[PDB]
């Protein structure tokens, strides 16, 4: 065979510290895109997914050098390589409790009108949050010891740095290995081998490899906004309930359920308000474009990404596509309720009824109907016929405003390494790109960015009271980003970095090229 | 005086400009001519402001009794849609649009003859 | 077929559903590429221009049948049911429907009902013995959703060729 | 056209204060307790075709609110400054009960906030 001088098992818990979207082929009459399953129908993670997501991250570790990771991962084409030397399991998902799979809505809103677009009306089948799947890794060493960028990589998993599935920009794929055991098998040799036979292997104390090594995170900013709602903040659930037509969005986290503002919908803001600014400069109107061009305007087609979208240049033939280099995680209350004390508030059919003790339960206010009115609050809502005054006929509904939901931090993912590869490496490059994040972030806590439901109709209004800049490996002149900041105008950054940036700026105000193009 | 009175609709048929119907400047950038931002606005009571929480309204005989709607600072929670509205239907007085919730009212009504 | 306790009864009840899933799914294609078969199965039905009921309607409906993953949430559907026809204004957006109100509570709390409509000759897709009772007990709730989301996607196509004119 | 609740001018000192009083029946500086069901037989009449109120939110009271706008033109701005600079005992219709006298309110801008 394959000569094998020591055989690694590696395995642990993987958890989702985001929800997951793993696809299958596609669409399953509730989902416009549906969760890849098994043989067997379970939700699971194929193999070929985790292993390019594990590659994937290596590939970026190794400064994109091939020979390592062929080394490790196997090559078709040189002569000495053939097959890769980890295997990877494809892995079945335990969803918490028995959760049911979440289905997420997802809408193109319009530059133009600032409303649905037609057409980009889709959903997601999502896996929960605190769902576990198996790490399945086996590693056949030819040298002695664990490969470093191997240990490197387990690191990584336990830092919950690689992101798994679909939509890893906007809210999913989050992972986090925890439990992760080492087995070793000397298959090289007589005892060895039989222990692979019959003792299940040689114990390896992770945490001695683990201080052996010094974990190489890759560049990355991470922007961390602390909100409060000002007016009550809310994504509108998927569909009318019967005492309140208009109910908060929901997701599992864990074994409760608790209130999200979806990353995709903090993305969406924060690119329409990205991209407003760019056609501000350049005066550029958006009223002709269709929605798959008008968003593709430039620094933001880096930032938030680009569909892919092959295009023949002249002969050569190029993806107009790529990943954004920034990502948003989907963003949770306080304020959790179990499964069920929200299914009684879904389920409730008297705004005076039922409903009043469902709210005071998924409060935590049972016997205070004004404490817990102070938290989730029904608003009953009128058009009035403009002759005769009253009311509409049909047009009485009822919101369940969120008034006094208090939410987690928003955190928002900048990959300065993603950046920098789609600048070909020119750091200096990065400063117009870091320019426009900063003016976003100005105008989100000056209350420009209104989120979630109803923004035009009392709702959606925040107040960000800090922002903490926390980034790793940033290239020296970005290094002054490393702030907490909370003036809304940024003032606590340095005026020499920000007089830095506004200088790189108004340079590429002054020409606005397609900053990746080289 | 009779409490309601009317504030005439004029048709507006070859109304031109601003006031007429145009295409909506919308919201994909900030048009060089065109006016954005924050306008502060005052708003003080002149008689009393019922504001009731239709939510926590309370019934004896089929009469209800409403309470103030209140935040979460206990202060009275002036909802901006009420505000809005109130400011839309005046919006739409003195610059005569479209009646923005005219409902059916496509039957015949009806009277009584003497 | 296989014998009830026999050892790959267990795997042979996973290329069942699979063979029954799919039958369903490419026979609610069929049944909703009519407007005959819409109408028969929902009364759903197009008005020149206009679709009763309104698109809008359907949508509430179909949002309400996402909730129906097993029959015990029928009750889910016939709730919403019950206050759509409590509210005059909301059933009367359903007259000029062929009882569609009746026909979507029908399918929801007739179990053989789905079966009738879809008519799939299930022999050819069941090993298992039991097989048709067993899965007719366990696809019925996506059955039901499959034939309803086909027929709402083939009426607002077919609404769009004569609405997009 | 647009129905509109006129302000109610002239409503007389007290005519809002202590209004639990059933003083509908007395023309108090020729004014009736208009905002009020009267009693009958001296009995409280929270009969079904009227409501109660347990409060409102007092005269003279103030609150702030903003208006963030988008791509107005200096007519469609201009449209909404008038409204909220009209002049002096010019007063906004607001709320419920504004047959009843209820929801006259006075807005004015902010310019340093704005």
């Amino acid at each position: 065979a394959r000569k094998v001088t020591t055989r690694w098992k590696i395995t642990g818990t993987l958890i989702a510290e985001t929800p997951l979207h793993i696809g299958g082929v596609g669409g399953d009459a509730d989902t416009d895109l549906a969760l890849a399953v098994n043989g067997a129908g379970e939700y699971y993670v194929p193999g070929t997914s985790l292993a390019g997501a594990l590659r994937g991250w290596m590939t970026q570790l190794l400064n994109n050098d091939e020979s390592q990771i062929k080394d490790l991962w196997g090559d078709h084409l040189d002569a000495k390589r053939g097959a890769s030397f980890v295997i990877v399991d494809d892995a079945v998902i335990h969803i918490p409790n028995n959760a049911d799979v979440e289905i997420r809505e997802g809408v193109g809103i319009d530059r133009h009108f600032g409303t649905a677009a037609n057409g980009f009306k889709y959903s997601r089948a999502v896996i929960p949050k605190g769902s576990k799947f198996k790490l399945p890794l086996t590693f056949d060493s030819q040298d002695d010891g664990l490969p470093n960028a191997l240990i490197q990589l387990l690191c990584a998993l336990e830092a919950g740095d690689i992101r798994l599935g679909a939509a890893k920009t906007r809210g999913l794929g989050r992972i986090k290995l925890d439990d992760l055991k080492l087995k070793s098998f000397a298959l090289d040799k007589p005892e060895g081998i039989f222990s692979a036979l019959l003792d299940q292997g040689k114990k390896l104390d992770w945490n001695q490899l683990k201080a052996n090594v010094t974990y190489q995170s890759p560049p990355y900013l991470g922007i961390s906004i602390t909100w409060n709602p000002k007016d009550p903040v809310m994504v509108k659930a998927e569909g009318d309930g019967l005492a309140i037509d208009i109910l908060p969005l929901v997701s599992q986290v864990g074994s409760d359920v608790r209130f999200v503002i979806p990353g995709s919908s903090i993305k969406g803001i924060l690119r329409t308000q990205a991209e407003r600014i760019i056609r501000t400069i350049c005066q550029s109107n958006g009223s002709e474009k269709n929605f798959l061009e008008q968003l593709r305007i430039n620094l933001v087609n880096e930032l938030f990404g680009s569909a892919s979208l092959s295009q023949k240049q002249n002969g050569k033939d190029i993806d107009l596509g790529k990943i954004g280099a920034l990502a948003v995680n989907d963003c949770f209350s306080s304020l959790s309720m179990t499964p069920d004390q929200w299914k009684a508030v879904e389920n409730a059919t008297e705004m005076t009824g039922n409903l009043q003790p469902a709210l005071k339960q998924a409060t935590g206010y049972p016997n205070n109907i004004s404490q817990a009115y102070k938290v989730l609050q029904p608003a009953m809502h009128v058009a009035v016929d403009r002759w005769t005054g009253g009311a509409a006929e049909g047009m009485l509904y009822s919101v369940l405003e969120p008034i006094g939901v208090t939410w987690e931090p928003i955190q928002v993912h900048l990959d300065i390494a993603r950046l920098k590869n789609y600048y070909h490496g020119k750091e200096e490059k990065l400063k117009p790109a870091i320019a426009l994040l900063l003016l976003v972030l100005r105008d989100l806590a000056n209350k420009k960015i209104p989120v979630g439901y109803g923004t035009n109709r009392g709702m959606g209004t925040i107040t960000v009271s800090q922002i903490t800049l926390n980034g790793k490996a940033l290239p020296t002149e970005l290094e002054p980003l490393n702030k907490t900041m909370t003036c809304p105008n940024l003032t606590d950054l340095d005026e020499a970095f920000r007089q830095d940036l506004s200088t790189a700026w108004k340079e590429w105000i002054a020409d606005p090229i397609d900053l990746c193009q080289q | 005086h009779n409490p309601y009175n009317f504030v005439p609709a004029l048709p507006r048929d070859g109304i031109t400009g601003d006031l007429g119907d145009c295409a909506p400047a919308g919201h994909s950038y900030y048009h060089g001519d065109k006016y954005s931002g924050r306008i502060a606005v005052k708003l003080t009571t002149v008689t009393p402001l019922l504001i009731p929480d239709a939510s926590k309204e309370e019934i004896n005989n089929n009469h209800k009794t409403y309470p103030v709607r209140i935040g979460k600072d206990g202060k009275p929670y002036l909802p901006p849609t009420s505000i809005k509205g109130m400011l839309r239907s005046a919006y739409e007085a003195v610059t005569n649009s479209r009646l923005a919730v005219f409902e059916d009212h496509d039957s015949r009504l009806a009277y009584r003859m003497p | 077929p296989l014998p009830t306790n026999h050892p790959t009864q267990d795997y042979a009840r996973l290329i069942e559903k699979a063979a029954w899933r799919e039958a369903i799914q490419n026979k609610a294609l069929a049944l909703a590429s009519s407007r005959a078969k819409r109408e028969e199965i929902l009364g759903i039905k197009i008005m020149g221009k206009d679709s009763q009921p309104t698109m809008t309607q359907l949508g509430g409906f179909r949002s309400v049948l996402k909730r129906l993953h097993s029959r015990n949430n029928r009750d889910i559907v016939t709730g919403y049911l019950t206050a759509l026809e409590q509210v005059s204004n909301r059933k009367e957006k359903w007259s000029n429907t062929s009882q569609g109100l009746t026909k979507i509570r029908n399918l929801v709390t007739q179990e053989n009902l789905i079966w009738n409509h879809l008519d799939i000759d299930f022999s050819p897709l069941t090993i298992t013995q039991n097989g048709v009772n067993q899965l007719k007990s366990e696809l019925w709730a996506e059955a039901v959703r499959t034939l309803v989301d086909a027929i709402i996607r083939g009426h607002k196509r077919d609404l769009e060729k004569a609405q997009e004119n | 056209g647009r129905k509109v609740y006129p302000h109610h001018k002239g409503l007389p000192n007290g005519y809002w204060s202590n209004p639990t009083e059933d003083r509908s029946q007395q023309a108090i500086q020729g004014h009736y307790q208009e905002y009020r069901r009267p009693k009958k037989d001296g009995l409280e009449q929270r009969d079904d075709q009227n409501r109660s109120v347990k409060g409102w939110v007092k005269p003279l009271t103030e609150f702030t609110f903003e208006i963030d706008v988008t791509n107005l033109s200096e007519v469609e701005l201009g449209a909404l400054l008038w409204l909220l600079t009209l002049p002096d005992l010019h007063f906004h219709r607001l709320g419920g009960g504004k047959p009843l006298g209820f929801g006259s309110v006075r807005l004015d801008i902010d310019p340093d906030k704005t």
